[PDB]
């Protein structure tokens, strides 16, 4: 999981 | 994908294969002949659709087979065996839907489920839907759990989950439809602003996100190709792993310093080399021509000795002057050849101080995705869980996430203001102990044939417990509790009168001074109508910053946003609120990660039911009792709402299966 | 199945940097210090350098003498053979140089001239006694  | 196709995919199944799942209810079925599995993975995807296009009513299983098509629906009980599994495992009819088949006057067995967190919510939402008595037992005073919204006035903000990570195969998808949820696209702009107030420079942001990318494949190389997973007898995490790589990309600027300089050097030698070699030429010339003018001076007439002297003194002086201007022409090209490399230098440095500083910042950006320091996560497995990534763009909620657990809590008994504090469960049965949150002194008893205990990750983990359990969970259960992490990430919300910020900016980076403080108020969002600003606390400074003052984390926020947009700009605010899920009792986290150390393997021995002993010694051994779900029991989705919605759906399915019956297996 | 491009990884670096905590520090604070030996070396051969090119200062034009250039002949004059016999002697079988030297008669002769009179001229004695220096 990671964001943008 | 799109047909009875994206329904699958919009179901997270495959469209084409049977899974493990439908393998154990339909062991006739992929045992049997390739064309029976078509034909059921087409009733399979169909009722899907059928549930997928309109989830607002309840899809039954005759008016499942009336929207059915030839030859399909001529095996009635193939249709009834799929709809019924479908139903049962949370797949269809599950969410909030209109029954058009009233609920039954009596029940069948009784279950008591810990928290109405949206995992236990949705279980209970399940349980009643399949004829069962429910209770929840909430330690609060609202339903949600970890979903929680902070409302004063038109003032709206999540402290909790926030962000819905895409519809592309997404149970909220189904929700969204059902409950007015107003869903907001993410715009993927985000400025970075360095601890002086000044935006980074466009070209330098770019230049520092590749090297974080092409860090974290490095990362990914050092675990798959050259098996970096265990150090010194302990598991490598994904921060020691970071280190090593920059470590070795700044020993490699060395190593090519040092070649560069010592190619000079190299050069620098020859050329002295040949210097020497001109010097003695030059002095040799020197006394050559000397000895010829003397020979010279000997004026003619001479004899042919005199002669041939001149004569060869005048060869020697020509010859080892031609051998002088091979060796300035050799000078002349090593000359220039040391200032093609004086002025060809390779970088001094891998990484700039402020360049570092920016870094964090990606970094403090995983530790906000993780919940946790990156030295906790395990090197090998944090990113087990990239291949079931849902499709589309991130999407925020714009009333609160609260309207979602809300929504799900109507016509359930919800006991609030109740904490479970042991949990009896028993060959014949369970009772669970809880008191009242307000007076603890009041004691309550609660007695049923199973219990659903959705308690989060960091209430398992608390030791002295925070809930006893009799009999005690087994090493393995409690195994996985230890080796599973559980993270922590805090919010700030920041509530003005009027906007100042760039309002077609959803949010907007600062960059820490320290690396140590990389996490401490690194990120801001702007998600909602009125003028709320929603800050970040992650990786170390969570854990820190809980113990800080509101008003003192206010100060470093106005500070921080003062630098950005000026001190004239930017109001006191009318209302604070700062979260605290570490030190809260009833979480004890924010969400859990891949621990070093740990697996997905984890995730799903915390799934496994209890089953206890037999009362009578010799007797036949019993039912299991004791089920667990939340996200911390979804191994392929878990640290988030859908995965804790999905938890429930599967308990629901499991306990109905072990109480009510399956009669979908024949 | 191979690092990204413009990242440096191999087993035995990595070895190198995790065999204890400092292990680090160490291989990067060795690095250093090998450049700064280097960078002062180049030091040391710049000045050393600098110097030599102070005593090349002029090169050898003062020195250089005017070429000599005159149509190939074919005859030995008597004075011609003798500068040749001497070159002999003086330049053992460079013919190069006992061209140079003699000036009018410019290669080939001189190999055939170097038998034609090889039984007058004792050049083998002469080269015999050439090799002998």
């Amino acid at each position: 999981p990671r964001s943008f | 994908p799109s047909g009875v196709e994206g329904a699958a995919f919009q179901s997270r199944l495959p469209h084409d294969r049977m899974t493990s799942q439908e393998a154990a209810c339909f062991p006739d079925i992929i045992s049997g002949p390739q064309q029976t599995q078509k034909v059921f993975l087409f009733i399979r995807n169909r009722t899907l659709q059928l549930w997928l296009d309109n989830p607002k009513i309840q899809l039954t299983f005759e008016a499942t087979l009336q929207q059915l098509e030839a030859p399909y629906n001529s095996d009635t009980v193939l249709v009834h065996r799929v709809h019924s599994y479908l139903e049962r495992h949370g797949l269809i009819n599950f969410g909030i839907y209109k029954r058009i088949k009233p609920l039954p006057t009596k029940k069948t067995g009784k279950v008591i489920i810990i928290g109405s967190g949206v995992s236990g919510l949705a279980a209970a939402r399940q349980l009643q839907s399949f004829g069962m008595d429910v209770t929840l037992l909430e330690a609060r005073d609202r339903v949600g759990g970890r979903v929680a919204t902070f409302r004063k006035g038109n003032y709206v903000a999540d402290l909790g989950a926030m962000v819905v990570t895409g519809l592309g195969g997404n149970p909220m998808a189904v929700v969204s439809k059902q409950v007015n949820m107003e869903l907001a696209k993410i715009k993927q702009k985000c400025p970075l602003y360095e601890a002086n107030g000044q935006a980074v420079p466009k070209e330098k942001d770019e230049m520092v996100e590749q090297e974080f990318n092409r860090l974290l494949e490095a990362t990914s190389y050092l675990s798959h190709q050259l098996d970096f997973n265990v150090l010194n007898n302990k598991p490598v995490s994904l921060g020691q792993a970071l280190e090593v790589v920059i470590q070795l990309q700044e020993k490699h600027v060395k190593d090519e310093q040092i070649e560069h300089w010592k190619k000079i050097v190299k050069t620098q030698e020859e050329l002295k080399e040949l210097l020497n070699k001109m010097v003695n030429l030059k002095e040799k010339i020197k006394e050559l021509h000397q000895q010829y003018k003397e020979a010279s001076e000997v004026k003619p007439p001479r004899d042919i000795t005199a002669e041939f002297l001149v004569k060869s003194k005048h060869r020697d002086l020509t010859a080892l002057c031609k051998e002088y201007d091979e060796l300035a022409e050799t000078q002349g090209k090593l000359e220039e050849k040391l200032q093609e490399l004086e002025a060809n230098p390779p970088s001094d440095v891998y990484l700039s101080s402020r360049d570092r500083q920016i870094l964090d910042w990606h970094f403090a950006n995983l530790e906000f995705a993780n919940a946790t320091p990156l030295s906790t996560l395990s090197l090998k497995h944090w990113d087990q869980d990239d291949d079931f990534e849902f499709t589309g763009s991130h999407l925020t909620v714009r009333n609160g996430y609260s309207c979602v657990p809300v929504a799900l809590a109507e016509g359930l008994d919800i006991k609030l203001n109740t904490a479970v504090r042991q949990v009896r469960y028993t060959a014949s049965g369970c009772e669970v102990i809880a008191v009242n949150t307000r007076s603890t002194s009041q004691t309550f008893i609660y007695k049923c044939d199973a219990v659903l205990c959705t308690l989060p990750l960091g209430v398992l983990k608390q030791q002295p417990p925070a809930v006893q359990f009799v009999p005690p969970l087994p090493e393995w259960k409690t195994s996985a509790v230890q080796r599973m992490g559980f993270g922590n990430l805090n919010k700030v919300v920041l509530c003005f009168d009027r906007v100042f910020w760039d309002p077609s900016v959803n949010l907007f980076g600062h960059v820490g001074s320290t690396t140590a403080s990389r996490g401490e108020l690194f990120l801001f969002w702007n998600l909602y109508k009125a003028p709320i600003l929603l800050a970040l606390v992650a990786g170390e400074a969570a854990g820190i910053m809980e113990n800080i003052s509101d008003d003192v984390i206010v100060g470093r926020c106005l500070a921080i946003l003062k630098g950005i947009f000026g001190s004239s700009a930017v109001p006191q605010p009318k209302e604070t609120v700062v979260s605290r899920w570490r030190a809260d009792p009833w979480a004890r986290g924010s969400y859990s990660y891949v621990a070093a150390g740990s697996s997905g393997n984890d995730y799903d021995l915390m799934a496994q039911p209890i089953t206890p002993g037999p009362s009578i010694p010799g007797a036949p051994q019993p039912i299991p009792r004791l089920f667990f779900a939340g996200e911390h029991t979804i191994r392929n989705y878990p640290a988030t709402v859908h995965g804790a919605l999905l938890s429930g759906l599967r308990e629901a399915g499991r306990i109905a299966d072990q109480f009510l019956g399956a009669m979908y297996t024949l | 199945r191979k690092p990204p491009k413009g990242m440096f990884l191999s087993q035995e670096d990595v070895e190198a940097v995790s065999a204890n905590a400092t292990a680090a520090t160490t291989v990067l604070r060795q690095l250093d210090m090998e450049l700064v030996s280097v960078k002062r070396q180049i030091q040391n051969i710049k000045q050393t350098n600098s110097a030599l090119k102070e005593k090349l200062d002029g090169g050898i034009e003062p020195y250089r003498l005017p070429e000599v250039i005159q149509k190939c002949n074919a005859r030995w004059t008597t004075e011609e053979q003798l500068l040749a016999v001497q070159a002999i002697r003086k330049y053992g079988r460079d013919f190069q140089a006992i061209s140079d030297v003699i000036g009018n008669k410019s290669v080939v002769q001189v190999k055939n001239f170097f038998v034609n009179y090889r039984r007058r001229f004792n050049i083998d004695e002469v080269l015999q006694e050439w090799e002998a220096e």
